[PDB]
C-alpha cells in the first residue's frame, strides 16, 4: 500500500508477490489497485501467478476475468490452460457481462453445460458456431425440447443441414412432431429423402405423407 | 447374419458398383476390428475413398464404435481430406491409436496437428522437436512458454 | 437340456425369431455348460439376447467367471464406460477380458490387468500401444523390484517414453 | 449411465425422485435415456415408470412411447389408459395386436 | 487516471460494435438461407411437371 | 482405376 502512495511498482510487484498466495488478502489488494488503475503493473503481476508454488484458484479466476474486461485478446489462452483449475460460476457470469461467446461455449463445452452451450450458441451463434460441434453436442443434452427449436433454427438458417441433423436426431426425436413440424412451415419434400428410413416404424403420420410423396411422383 | 455372408458379398457388390447396398451392407464388418484392415485393403485397390468415407462416418452411429474405426477414419482423413484431420481429431483424441496414427500422419505430416496431438497425451518432448524444425506452420508462443517446463 | 447352446447355434442357423429364444432360457435347466454358449452366441452376434437371464442369474449372486466375463463383454460392446463394474467386479478373470479389450480398448485392459495384476500381459499391450503414464502408475503404485528389473535391461525399445513420462508422474 | 452395473443404483435414485414429490419432465426423461440406447432395455417396472409417468404428463409422448417399446404388456397397461383421461392410447394398443 | 471513464466505455462502445454487426451477419445468413429455398424450389416446380409430362405420355 | 497412381503423385506434389 505505501509502494502504491509512494507511486512504487518494480517492488509492488515483488512485495505484492506475498499476498496474493493467500485466500483473503487476494480480493483486498484487488481493491485497493481497481480505484488507483494500475491494471499494467496488476496483470503483470498477476502474470507471475503461474511462477508460483502455492497459487490457488481464486487467482486465476480474478485473472482471467481481469482479461474479459481488460484484455480480452489474451483471454482464451489463459483460459485454454487453467479452466481445470479455475471455478465456473465466478468466471462464467463475468465473462457473459462481456458478451463474449466464443469462450462462454467453449467453458461449458469444458464443463459439458451443453444446456447452457446450445442456448448461448443459438442466440449468438455470429462466432460461437459450429456445424460439427453442435453435431455432437445435441446428443448429450438434457432438455430434449430444444431439438425442435434448433430445427427451427436451422431451418431459419441452414435448410440443407437439417436433414444431416436429422441423421443423428432420430433416435432422441420423434419422428411424427417432425412431420407435424414440417408440414406446419410446408418443408416436407425438403426431407423426402430422410423419411423412406423411417416407414419401418410405421407411424400413421410417417405411413401417409410418404405416401402422398409417391402419389405426387 | 452372419459376418461371414456380409463380407462375402460387400466384395461382389463393390464389384456390381451399388455403393448404397455395399455401405448398409459393410456396417456389420466395420464393427469387427479383426475385419476392417482387410476391407480398407480392398477398397484402397478400388479407390473408392469419397463412396467409404460415408461408410465411415455412418460406422460413428453402430453401437460398436471401436478405437481401429476411428484409427483407419483419421488415417483416411489425415491425406485424403487433410483439412478435415484436425477438425475431427478434436474429439476422438481419446479414443484412437496413438502411435498407428502418428507414423500415419508422418505422410502428410501436418505439423499442428501432431503437436497438438503430442501436447494432448503428455508425450510434450516429442511436440518440442516437432516445433523445433518445422514451426512455420506449427508452433505458438503461448504454449511452447509452459509446455518446455 | 446340456445340448441347448448346440441346437440353439443351429435355430439362429435357421434364423428365428428371439423372444423364443429369450423364453427358452428361462426353462429350468438342469446339467448345463456356460462358457460357450458365449462363444455360440459370439458367432450369431446377438449377445444381447443374454442380458436377462444373466441378470438374474447375477442378482442370485454367482461367482462364476463364465457368465462374469460376458457382463462384461457385453457392457463394452453397449458403447458405454464400464470402467467401474470392471474395477469393482472381483469375480471374473482379467485375461479375457484383456485380449478382448486388447483392440477395442487398451484404457480398459490395462485396469484389468491392474486388479488381476496381470504385468506382463500390461507391458505385452499397454507398452505396445497406449499411454505409459498409466503404466507408470500402476508401477510405482505397485512397487516391485522385479518388475523395473524386467523392464530395465534395454531389450525393450519403449523404455524412453515411459521413462520420459515417469520422471513426471512420481 | 456411467454405473450402469446393477438396478440398485438405479431403483435407490428412482425411488428417492419418485418420493421426491418430483414434477413433470423431471424423472420420465431419465427413464427415457435409461430406456432409448441403453443396456436397460428391459421392462422390469419400466412400465409404469415411464407410461404411468407419461400419464402425469398427459401428452403426445405417450404415442411415441407406445410405437416405440417392445417387450412390454399391452392390456394391463391399455386399462390404465381407460382409467386415465386418455382412451385412444388404450385404442391405439388393441390397434397394435 | 479514473480508469472508470474508459472501463465502462470502451467496453459498452465494444458491445455497440458487436451487437449490430453480429445482426448484421446473422441477417446475410439468414438472406442466403433463403436463397438456398429460392434455388430449390425451382428445381422442386421442375421435378413436379416433368413427372407430370412424363405420367402425360403414359396413355 | 489404379488410384496409387494418381496419389503417389498427388502426396508428392502436396509435399514438394
Amino acid at each position: 500500500f505505501a509502494c502504491v502512495d509512494g507511486k512504487e511498482f518494480r517492488l509492488a510487484q515483488m512485495c505484492g508477490l506475498h499476498i496474493v498466495v493467500h485466500a483473503d488478502e487476494l480480493e483486498e489488494l484487488i481493491n485497493y489497485y481497481q480505484d488507483r488503475g494500475y491494471f499494467e503493473e496488476l496483470i503483470t503481476m498477476l502474470e507471475a501467478a503461474l511462477g508460483l508454488e502455492r497459487a490457488h484458484m481464486g487467482m486465476f479466476t480474478e485473472l482471467a476475468i481481469l482479461y474479459s474486461k481488460f484484455k480480452p485478446q489474451k483471454m482464451r489462452e489463459h483460459l485454454e490452460l487453467f479452466w481445470s483449475r479455475v471455478n465456473i460460476p465466478k468466471v462464467l457470469r463475468a465473462a457473459e457481462q462481456a458478451h463474449l461467446w466464443a469462450e462462454l461455449v467453449f467453458l461449458y463445452d469444458k464443463y459439458e453445460e451443453y444446456d447452457n452451450a446450445i442456448i448461448t450458441m443459438m442466440n449468438h451463434p455470429t462466432d460461437a458456431w459450429k456445424e460439427g460441434q453442435f453435431k455432437d453436442i445435441i446428443t448429450k443434452v438434457a432438455n430434449v425440447e430444444l431439438y425442435y427449436r434448433a430445427i427451427q433454427f436451422y431451418l431459419e438458417f441452414k435448410p440443407l443441414l437439417l436433414n444431416d441433423l436429422l441423421m443423428v436426431l432420430s433416435p432422441r426425436l420423434d419422428h411424427t412432431r417432425a412431420v407435424n413440424y414440417f408440414s406446419k412451415v410446408k418443408q416436407l419434400p425438403l426431407v423426402k429423402p430422410y423419411l423412406r428410413s423411417v416407414q419401418n416404424h410405421n407411424n400413421k403420420s410417417v405411413n401417409e405423407s410418404l405416401n402422398n410423396l409417391f402419389i405426387t411422383e | 447374419n452372419s459376418t461371414r455372408t456380409w463380407k462375402e458379398v460387400c466384395f461382389a457388390c463393390v464389384d456390381g458398383k451399388e455403393f448404397r447396398l455395399a455401405q448398409m451392407c459393410g456396417l456389420h464388418i466395420v464393427v469387427h476390428a479383426d475385419e476392417l484392415e482387410e476391407l480398407i485393403n480392398y477398397y484402397q485397390d478400388r479407390g473408392y475413398f469419397e463412396e467409404l468415407i460415408t461408410m465411415l462416418e455412418a460406422a460413428l452411429g453402430l453401437e460398436r464404435a471401436h478405437m481401429g474405426m476411428f484409427t483407419e477414419l483419421a488415417i483416411l482423413y489425415s491425406k485424403f481430406k487433410p483439412q478435415k484431420m484436425r477438425e475431427h481429431l478434436e474429439l476422438f483424441w481419446s479414443r484412437v491409436n496413438i502411435p498407428k496414427v502418428l507414423r500415419a500422419a508422418e505422410q502428410a505430416h501436418l505439423w499442428a496437428e501432431l503437436v497438438f496431438l503430442y501436447d494432448k497425451y503428455e508425450e510434450y518432448d516429442n511436440a518440442i522437436i516437432t516445433m523445433m524444425n518445422h514451426p512455420t506452420d506449427a508452433w505458438k508462443e503461448g504454449q511452447f512458454k509452459d509446455i518446455i517446463t | 437340456p446340456s445340448r441347448l447352446p448346440v441346437v440353439i447355434g443351429g435355430l439362429l442357423d435357421v434364423d428365428c425369431s428371439e423372444d423364443v429364444i429369450k423364453n427358452l432360457i428361462l426353462v429350468v435347466r438342469g446339467q448345463f455348460s456356460t462358457d460357450e454358449l458365449v462363444a455360440e452366441v459370439e458367432k450369431r452376434n446377438r449377445l444381447k439376447l443374454l442380458l436377462p437371464w444373466l441378470e438374474a442369474r447375477i442378482h442370485e449372486g454367482c461367482e462364476e467367471p463364465a457368465t462374469h466375463n460376458a457382463l462384461a463383454k457385453i457392457y463394452i460392446d453397449s458403447n458405454n464406460n464400464p470402467e467401474r463394474f470392471l474395477r469393482e467386479n472381483p469375480y471374473y478373470d482379467s485375461r479375457v477380458v484383456g485380449k478382448y479389450c486388447e483392440k477395442r480398448d487398451p484404457h480398459l485392459a490395462c485396469v484389468a490387468y491392474e486388479r488381476g495384476q496381470c504385468d506382463l500381459e500390461l507391458i505385452n499391450v499397454c507398452n505396445e500401444n497406449s499411454l505409459f503414464k498409466s503404466l507408470s502408475r500402476y508401477l510405482v503404485r505397485r512397487k516391485d523390484p522385479e518388475l523395473w528389473g524386467s523392464v530395465l535391461l534395454e531389450s525393450n525399445p519403449y523404455r524412453r517414453p515411459l521413462i520420459d513420462q515417469v520422471v513426471q508422474t512420481a | 449411465l456411467s454405473e450402469t452395473q446393477d438396478p440398485e443404483e438405479v431403483s435407490v435414485t428412482v425411488k428417492a425422485f419418485m418420493t421426491a414429490d418430483l414434477p413433470n419432465e423431471l424423472i420420465e426423461l431419465l427413464e427415457k435415456i435409461v430406456l432409448d440406447n441403453s443396456v436397460f432395455s428391459e421392462h422390469r417396472n419400466l412400465q409404469n415408470l415411464l407410461i404411468l409417468t407419461a400419464i402425469k404428463a398427459d401428452r403426445t409422448r405417450v404415442m411415441e412411447y407406445i410405437n416405440r417399446l417392445d417387450n412390454y404388456d399391452a392390456p394391463d397397461i391399455a386399462n390404465i389408459a381407460i382409467s386415465n383421461e386418455l382412451f385412444e392410447e388404450a385404442f391405439a394398443i388393441f390397434r397394435k395386436f | 487516471p479514473e480508469s472508470i471513464r474508459k472501463w465502462r466505455e470502451e467496453q459498452r462502445k465494444r458491445l455497440q460494435e458487436l451487437d449490430a454487426a453480429s445482426k448484421v451477419t446473422e441477417q446475410e445468413w439468414r438472406e442466403k438461407a433463403k436463397k438456398d429455398l429460392e434455388e430449390w424450389n425451382q428445381r422442386q416446380s421442375e421435378q413436379v411437371e416433368k413427372n407430370k409430362i412424363n405420367n402425360r405420355i403414359a396413355d
